[PDB]
């Protein structure tokens, strides 16, 4: 029936105007993304810098726990989808690397992550949702639980790394305890290793989140096009059916004249 | 037939059956009802402004529809769900148990004074009950039967 | 639409979530510095309270 | 430089911030030290004699041959 | 016309009938006009609240399949849906 | 057989009306052929400008829905047309 | 012409367009091809569960194509994933090399027994081949032929 | 009624609201606009490959429309730098002024024949004019008439 099809038209051309808006704005937060990024790079640096040299000079055995115990796994995902496979690649990985090592502690950043790990099996020790591109405050927040969990045996966080607009590599950092870099001494690495963890969480989540509006950008791009494949498919069955009405009611007006 | 019907009339009352299949009686379609006396100089201000602002939240819904459809509500501004959620609160407030259908819902039907039906949706789409759940407007009387279903639903 | 389905799952899924934060303002209600306090105290303890009937 | 961004970058005659042992007044020149601070004000003297107060939640200074950084937290 | 005329419908759909709901009765499409006046006492004081209650269970249904976390009211309320089904 | 008879249109539309529009006229489709010629100066030196700035309004009010990200201009644009309307 | 056929018939099977496009031969609707012998105190209620399973996820398939065509694959559900692969697999294993269509296709025709048949989509329908790939049930007989295409590859 | 008036056009010339709003008169799509006769064994190998260039150059410029919009123009590779002036260039100098609209313009009309348009576009596709700017190219006949616009 045309009663459908011209509501069905309708439709799809209204969502694909929003697919279209959303690859833009996408685009725009992906900038700004990048932007805080070259921020928190050098940053993140500076501290890479003394990490370096205290370790250079870190007597021995016994050192510290966080730099050396003697599995818990965070997954950072989006908490809204239309990411194309963004969530889907970095889960991937991570039910990887726990089947290849583990034949566990589940820590799940963002919807989409618990999501699917609960369905599968959710070993979820905590849950995080963090509402607003948000600052270095929530990356703290979830440095210090993880080492409160450490205190009291290995901390691994996965996220989608960038390469381009079009490709974002899932991968694995370990977080806790730390690796080296290939007053005191000992007070000053008591307070920057606690804070070292916590800004590799803050560079991760950053990363990962301008990850996410690049396969976004490419995931509504394709939706859009998709959108106007469809278009041309149902205007060209919608004009069969138009011309099909008009042929058949003739037919039936003529032959009742006919009739007569 | 219907389509030459519409002519004739001084007030006309649309029935959908999208509507009515959410339960919504009775299931008047808001954005295709209309009555020639709907005029300020024959209804009062009062009267035409609050049912033009009715209509205006709910064909802005209407228009929203289609986003959520996709993204969800979480993209929505604050503004932009505001308006959804008085939008659905106020297309439940306008069904209305019948006594005639008594037989269907079990429940006793309502009559309504026109005073207080433009008080009532005056105050939904001024804001004045965003705190009030949804359920509390569907299938009531007048907007007191909102607040006495919201305070019998807390317990 | 063309999505009537996710259309529709979508309003009645963040109604359910409206409403069901309406019952947790009931809840905290009924458990009801200090005052600030509280209100965060049992805004997550009615939170819990509510996923929890039996 | 906090978390989020560079706070101070620029030319400055000095720095003094409140270290963990005790107060520090960095001039130019100064040997290479690093040192956690306290929460409190961290004076700043600005290139031409200019000073300038900023209470800061604590952090780390890093003090080498001409420039000295402090990477200050947030809370 | 037939619908026109008769006190109500009985509605099959193919989709229902291969997804497993055999009779395929569409309950929010199918209409009896004379209702709970053509049931027994007995009928009438079970059946009243099922139509409604699986409707409401549909939609929600649907609304899980987003994955997202559902709290024990909601799960329960799928529980009750899919066995009624 | 009439919009091919006549010198232009004024199409109207119950979106538009319900939406608070009123009069319900689609600026986008409705035209006349006569146009500019049928106006007086005053109204010339102003209505082809605001035709123009209501034009672009249009085709971008699917930000007036989002925005989040949005730059001081497109703001800008928005700002007028929605008093423009 | 044919909706008056249909009338006259004890079993209808259904070609369709959209599924010889696909390359699946024969081009049988699934959904959309019946028969008054399809009943369980007929054909069993192994032959009888079977078929209704297999027709349930090939609907619920179709229930989502729609979305998959502007979105894709990546918006459904952990669960939805899963009956969209073994509905996929299950479009293919429906297909099936034919002796006189050995001419075109240069494949050796197959005839698979209805026992053969009810086993060989009871364990795809149970998952029991989730870890093969789709290609491996394209035009072919009985389901050993499928792991042994699953090793050729 | 389209589809029978179809099989007897060899050509058509599209005229757009687009195209008129960017002030280049005729307002004809460079595109959209087609003819069964643009064809090597018929205008000539010359002929054809010119065309063809400017369309595919006209193609990659509206192409780059997405890319230019949402993050700006100073993203584009040195080539497709290259591409987006010579391709505005080329747009420009399928403008035309007219003698019936002598009326409106006041400027001279100008009929361009054949090979002085084959080899105009020729050399701006080539690129042996990317030193002179755009407007040099807008509202012109010839090529020479470009060379000139630019001097004053």
């Amino acid at each position: 029936s045309l009663k459908d099809l011209k509501n069905r038209i309708g439709s799809v051309k209204n969502t694909r105007k929003i697919t279209k808006a959303m690859q833009m704005v996408a685009a725009a937060k992906l900038r700004r993304a990048q932007e805080a990024a070259e921020a928190a790079r050098p940053y993140a640096d500076r501290m890479a810098a003394v990490m370096a040299g205290l370790t250079a000079a870190a007597a021995g055995m016994a050192p510290r726990l966080l730099a050396g115990t003697g599995h818990l796994l965070v997954v950072m995902t989006s908490e809204r989808g239309l990411a194309g496979g963004f969530n889907s690649s970095i889960v991937k990985l991570a039910r990887l690397r726990l089947q290849e090592l583990q034949a566990v502690s589940i820590l799940t950043v963002g919807k989409k992550g618990r999501e699917q790990l609960k369905r599968e099996y959710g070993d979820l020790f905590v849950n995080h949702v963090d509402l607003s591109r948000i600052g270095y405050d929530n990356a703290r927040a979830i440095a210090d639980e993880i080492l409160d969990r450490f205190d009291n045996d290995v901390a691994t966080l996965f996220y989608n790394r960038f390469e381009s607009v079009i490709s974002q590599v899932p991968t694995a950092r370990q977080v806790i305890p730390a690796v080296i870099e290939e007053p005191d001494e000992n007070a000053i690495l008591n307070d920057l290793l606690p804070r070292s963890v916590a800004t590799q969480v803050f560079a991760a989540l950053l990363e990962n989140a301008a990850s996410e509006q690049g396969a976004r950008m490419t995931a509504m791009d394709n939706a859009t096009r998709n959108a106007g494949d469809m278009i041309d498919r149902l205007t060209t069955v919608y004009n069969r059916s138009r011309q099909a009405a008009i042929t058949k009611e003739l037919i039936e007006i003529i032959s009742g004249a006919e009739a007569l | 037939a219907p389509a030459t019907t519409f002519a004739h009339l001084d007030a006309t009352t649309v029935l959908s059956r999208a509507i009515s299949e959410l339960g919504i009686y009775p299931a008047v379609d808001p954005l295709d009802s209309n009555s020639r006396i709907l005029d300020p100089a024959v209804v009062g201000e009062e009267h035409y402004q609050v049912a033009r602002d009715v209509q205006g939240i709910l064909q802005k819904y209407k228009s929203l529809q289609d986003i959520i459809a996709i993204l969800g509500m979480d993209e929505l501004s604050e503004e932009d769900k505001l308006t959804v959620a008085r939008a659905r609160k106020i297309q439940r407030f306008l069904s209305q148990p019948f006594d005639v259908a008594k037989v269907f819902t079990g429940s006793d039907g309502v009559q309504v004074p026109l005073e207080d039906t433009i008080k009532s949706f005056k105050a939904v789409v001024a804001g004045e009950y965003d705190h009030l759940p949804e359920a509390a407007f569907y299938m009531v009387g007048g907007i007191e039967d909102v607040k006495a279903k919201a305070q019998r639903l807390a317990a | 639409t063309t999505f009537d389905d996710r259309e529709r799952a979508h309003e009645a899924k963040f109604a359910h979530d409206a409403e069901l934060n309406f019952k947790a303002e009931a809840r905290r209600n009924r458990l009801l510095e200090t005052i600030r306090a509280k209100m965060v105290e049992l805004r997550a303890t009615a939170r819990e309270q509510i996923i929890s009937e039996i | 430089v906090s978390p989020e961004r560079n706070l101070v970058s620029v030319p400055v005659r000095e720095v003094r911030l409140p270290g963990a042992d005790g107060d520090l007044t960095a001039m130019p020149g100064h040997a290479p030290a690093i040192v956690n601070l306290r929460p409190g004000l961290v004076t700043v003297v600005a290139g031409d004699g200019s000073e300038t107060e900023f209470a800061v939640t604590g952090g780390f200074a890093e003090i080498n041959n001409e420039s000295v950084t402090l990477l200050a937290e947030r809370g | 016309n037939v619908i026109s005329i008769t006190d109500g419908q009985i509605f099959l759909e193919t989709e229902l009938f291969f997804q497993g709901i055999r009779p395929a009765v569409n309950t929010g499409l199918s209409v009896s006009r004379v209702g709970s006046a053509a049931q027994t006492k007995a009928m009438k004081s079970v059946a009243g609240p099922v139509k409604l209650e699986l409707a409401q269970y549909r939609e929600m249904a649907a609304f899980a399949q987003f994955g997202s976390d559902l709290d024990a009211a909601t799960q329960k309320l799928l529980n009750r849906g899919a066995r009624l089904t």
